[PDB]
RNA sequence: GCGCGACCCCAGGUCAGGCGGGACUACCGCUGAGUUUAAGCAUAUAAAUAAGCGGAGGAGAAGAAACUUACAAGGAUUCCCCUAGUAACGGCGAGCGAACCGGGAGCAGCCCAGCUUGAGAAUCGGGCGGCUGUGCCGUCCGAAUUGUAGUCUGGAGAGGCG
RNA sequence: CGCCCCACGAGGCGCCGUCAACGAGUCGGGUUGUUUGGGAAUGCAGCCCAAAUCGGGCGGUAGACUCCGUCCAAGGCUAAA
RNA sequence: UCCCGUGAACCAUCGAGUCUUUGAACGCAAGUUGCGCCCGAGGCCAUCCGGCCGAGGGCACGCCUGCCUGGGCGUCACGC
């Protein structure tokens, strides 16, 4: 699944950003991804981290547009086409993507 | 109350009646007669007592009493046993002289198997 | 287990009960309970028996009328957890509580709870006998919500 | 004696099979008492024909026994299935199936989707 | 002792039918390297300890 | 709502309501045996919380354990060793009294699944602890989802392996953090990882 | 001259069930040395080890912060590398000795108790009968109101509106 | 590939501010013994004392006050490496 | 007779079976094949339409759910 990005701790690695265990609450809620169906459509969920500083913030919300923009999913069943589907021509040319799929 | 002395008060116990058995298949009777009379002895010593003392001498089950021999020896060979001695032979079988009653004739009943 | 129990009571009796504790020992008469027992007698809630045939029938008026039409049955209520919810919400009028139960903090608070709240209770004897008028073994409390319109002078 | 010939034949001479084949054994220990030479080893042959003829009976005995109580009745300690003492202590698949309520709305809705990336 | 018990006699039994050399023909079989029984007993030289 | 009153009041154990209900209580305790079948939980909203149900298969015993240290068991407090060792009589078993009740109930009741225990008494000789127990063949347990846990072979003799509450106690397992660490997955498995000499191939 | 109802205890070869013992590689709990090193020896070390007493599984234990950090902070558990023979501990002697950060392997989170059915215990066990039979259905007993089910678990949640 | 079509129940999401309940001889403190790298005391255990709800546990030197960061114990389950 | 087939085999393999006496070992014991009790298909006579020898099979302990039998002014109601 999607992991964020987040700056590493203690002064000697603050410089440097690593993936973070999940998204937080805010963030998916910013960019509109219900909590509860994140983890079902391959994005990470942390309930405990915080967001104290803005620039944070705003880069993991692109992420998740970014990820939502190259996400495509299959309908439950055959023929029924619910909220947040994909046309049949986009799952056809869909395969298993390997490696990492966005890089920090 | 007249005695000062409480006892256990006594109360029914009803008997068993199990809704499955704990057993289906039944009892073969393991000790039958060939089972209990395995072969009859014919030691020289045997010999001698068939015409001497009227006798007829078996290797019998380590597992079968006087009563079970007696009783084996009328279903088989159809006779009558006066009296029945037994010992556990030194090398581990049982060994039982059995006498006839004084109807019988040990010969004759000694020939209508083979021993003599 | 006779030996126990008999030296339980005697030891009750030399020791100084505390106020909470010896406000029962205090129970409501004779004469008041048969008065009131009357009363419950009336609102004992419906048997188990006496409770499926009427299922069965709403079934037609269901399945065919296509409306449910049967009225508030008024009983008793009981319960100690469902007692307490009905006393602090005021919705209690008579409070019922036995003398006997043990462990007893679970009514020992009780009279100072309904006294607070302002709604009668009452301190019968014997919590088998609450159990009997709701069809189990025992019960520990009852409350009287609300009366039929025949019963005002009598309640 | 063949156990295709056993298999086919009535209760009651399958029991006189036993009692004659028993006799012949009886005869046969007495050679080896007395005689010697080439019918002592008939023994063996009718020894297994003995065994043989009591499985049969056996065998029999189990296939009408179980299909009596197949009924799914209460079943004899006998007819149950031994297979491990820890196999038949464990749960049932329906057993180890009940999830709470909360747990299985939670698959209701939202279950694990089916998805890819690039697109 | 001659009073004995009958577990103590069964024993005694079996380890008389142990003290025989061996059948003459097993030195015949195929494959075969058994010589002599290399567990014959004598009761005067060594003890059973029961 | 009733649980929250009987809580508060069991809070308050030095008033002289709690001091003559539990001065009877422990005469009685003390006239009945070290372990006893009792029929409903003493402390129903102490057992609510514990997970305790009115349910068939769930049973309540109480158990008598005794106060104080552990005396070293040697035959005269005789110790042939350094002076370092020769202590007798100021010692302290590793294991609370919590988890020795639960464990005496645990190995009497060889067929039933200890699930939790809670104080209810004590004196200056004995406490008393009551334990909620389990029947794991009881139908009305097999089909709780919420309770057949208990029934997996996982879980034999939670008790005696240190795995109930008070066992996660005296394990430390109580708190996380430093203070903490060495004490999982356990003190033992910490000792082993760190005596290890890992000598790899190219090294 | 009673018969009551419940409470707490009986005794049952009562119906149906589950318990104990075995094996030692690895796992969980308890208990517990001394040889040895210190060129003597007593704290120390050997060692939270050997022996002793128990309990499991195919793995076990741990696990979803009453955690770390002091940073632009991170974010369950376990294991490897590094931290590090370091901070510390120590007749500050002989010696002993982790963790955070960072990098990897693998990643997943859940469910209860409590105020909240009261027009209604909506829950559960057992006997018996039936059938599609790891279960479902009918019925009769019983458990349970000193509380079974449903909601809810702080990330929330109950309500109200849409 | 085939038939069956999911709902007025629950859930998501938008606002609201009225509520908002959260584990007790337990935590926590003293003292004793053990254990630890844990040093005015790392965990654990005995006994004594014994809580709180603008409250509680921490921030590796004991102490009082002001601020600041942080988490919510005393019930339970949980693969993989 | 087992040889163009129900078919050899110190064959392989495994689902149907058998499984003496013990042992956690369970009716009580044990340098004892010692000492009890209960049921009981089958057969004999009549001292009953009962009694005699029975083939086989039960009877350990703790515990849970239900049940049956019972005890105690422990708490009551109702009486006498
Ligand atoms: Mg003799
Ligand atoms: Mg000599
Ligand atoms: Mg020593
Ligand atoms: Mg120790
Ligand atoms: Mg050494
Ligand atoms: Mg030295
Ligand atoms: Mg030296
Ligand atoms: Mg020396
Ligand atoms: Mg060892
Ligand atoms: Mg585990
Ligand atoms: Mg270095
Ligand atoms: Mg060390
Ligand atoms: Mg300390
Ligand atoms: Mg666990």
């Amino acid at each position: 699944p999607l992991r964020p990005i987040v700056q590493c701790q203690t002064r000697k690695y603050n410089m440097k950003a690593r993936a973070g265990r999940g998204f937080t609450l805010e963030e998916l809620k910013s960019a509109g991804i219900p909590k509860k169906l994140a983890p079902t459509i391959g994005i990470s969920v942390d309930h405990r981290r915080k967001n104290r500083s803005l620039e944070g913030m705003q880069s993991n919300i692109q992420r998740l547009k970014t990820y939502k923009a190259k996400l495509v999913i299959f309908p439950r069943r055959a023929r029924k086409v619910k909220a947040g589907d994909s046309t049949p021509e986009e799952l056809a040319n869909a395969t298993q993507v390997q490696g990492d799929y966005m890089p920090i | 109350r007249t005695s000062v002395t409480f006892h256990r008060p006594k109360t029914l116990s009803k008997a068993r009646d199990p809704k499955y058995p704990r057993i289906s298949t039944p009892g073969r009777n393991k000790l039958d007669q060939y089972q209990i009379l395995k072969y009859p002895l014919t030691t020289e010593s045997a010999m001698k007592k068939i015409e001497d003392n009227n006798t007829l001498v078996f290797i019998v089950d380590l597992k079968a009493d006087k009563k079970k021999i007696k009783a084996a020896v009328k279903k088989m060979y159809d006779i009558q046993a006066k009296k029945v001695n037994t010992l556990i032979r030194p090398d581990g079988k049982k060994k039982a002289y059995v006498k006839l009653t004084p109807d019988y004739d040990a010969l004759d009943v000694a020939n209508k198997i083979g021993i003599i | 287990v006779v030996r126990i129990q008999r030296q339980r009571r005697i030891l009750k009796q030399r020791l100084k009960v505390p106020p909470a504790l010896h406000q029962f020992t205090r129970t409501l008469d004779k004469n008041l309970a048969t008065n009131l027992f009357k009363m419950l007698l009336k609102y004992r809630p419906e048997d188990k028996a006496a409770k499926k045939e009427r299922l069965l029938k709403r079934a037609q008026a269901e399945a065919e009328g296509k409306t449910v039409e049967a009225k508030k049955p008024i009983v008793v209520k009981y319960g100690l957890n469902h007692v307490t919810y009905l006393i602090e919400q005021s919705k209690a009028q008579l409070v019922v509580i036995a003398h006997d139960v043990d462990p007893i903090e679970l009514v020992v608070w009780l009279p100072a709870l309904c006294r607070k709240m302002e709604v009668p209770y009452c301190i019968v004897k014997g919590k088998s006998r609450l159990g009997s008028i709701v069809h189990k073994k025992t019960a520990s409390v009852l409350c009287l919500t609300t009366v039929k319109n025949e019963d005002k002078l009598e309640f | 004696v063949k156990a295709g010939e056993l298999w086919n034949k009535s209760k009651d001479d399958l029991t006189k099979q036993l009692a004659e084949l028993k006799t012949e054994l009886g005869q046969l220990r007495i050679q080896k008492v007395a005689s010697s030479g080439s019918k002592l080893n008939r023994i063996h042959d009718i020894r297994k024909s003995i065994a043989r003829v009591l499985t049969v009976i056996n065998a029999k005995q189990r296939a009408q026994l179980r299909l009596f109580y197949k009924n799914k009745k209460y079943a004899p300690l006998d007819l149950r299935a031994k297979q491990t003492r820890a196999i038949r202590r464990r749960l049932s698949p329906d057993e180890k199936s009940r999830v709470l309520e909360k747990t299985k709305k939670r698959t209701v809705h939202f279950p694990q989707r089916k998805f890819a990336i690039k697109a | 002792p001659s009073h004995k018990t009958f577990r103590i006699k069964q024993k005694l039994a079996k380890k008389q039918r142990q003290n025989r050399p061996i059948p003459y023909w097993i030195r015949m079989r195929t494959d075969n390297t058994i010589r002599y029984n290399a567990k014959r007993r004598h009761w005067r030289r060594t003890k059973l300890g029961f | 709502g009733a649980y929250k009153f009987v809580s508060e009041l069991w809070r308050r154990k030095q008033s002289d309501v709690m001091r003559f209900v539990q001065r009877v209580r422990c005469w009685e305790y003390r006239q009945q045996p070290a372990i006893v079948r009792i029929t409903r939980p003493t402390r129903p909203d102490r057992a609510r919380r514990l997970g305790f149900k009115a349910k068939q298969g769930y049973v309540v015993y109480r158990i008598r354990v005794r106060r104080g240290g552990r005396k070293r068991p040697v035959p005269k407090g005789i110790v042939y060793g350094k002076p370092k060792h020769q202590g007798i009589t100021q010692l302290k078993f590793q294991r609370n009294k919590r988890s020795v009740a639960e464990e005496r109930a645990g190995r009497r009741l060889g067929g039933l699944r200890v699930l939790n225990s809670y104080w209810v008494n004590e004196d200056s000789t004995y406490k008393y602890f009551e334990v909620i127990l389990v029947d794991v063949a009881h139908s009305a347990v097999r089909n709780d989802p919420r309770i057949n846990w208990l029934c997996k072979p996982v879980h034999k003799h939670r008790e005696l392996r240190g795995l109930t509450s008070a066992g996660k106690k005296f394990r430390g397992l109580r708190g996380k953090g430093h203070r903490h660490h060495k004490n999982r997955p356990s003190r033992r498995a910490t000792w082993k990882r760190n005596q290890t000499v890992s000598l790899r191939r190219y090294r």
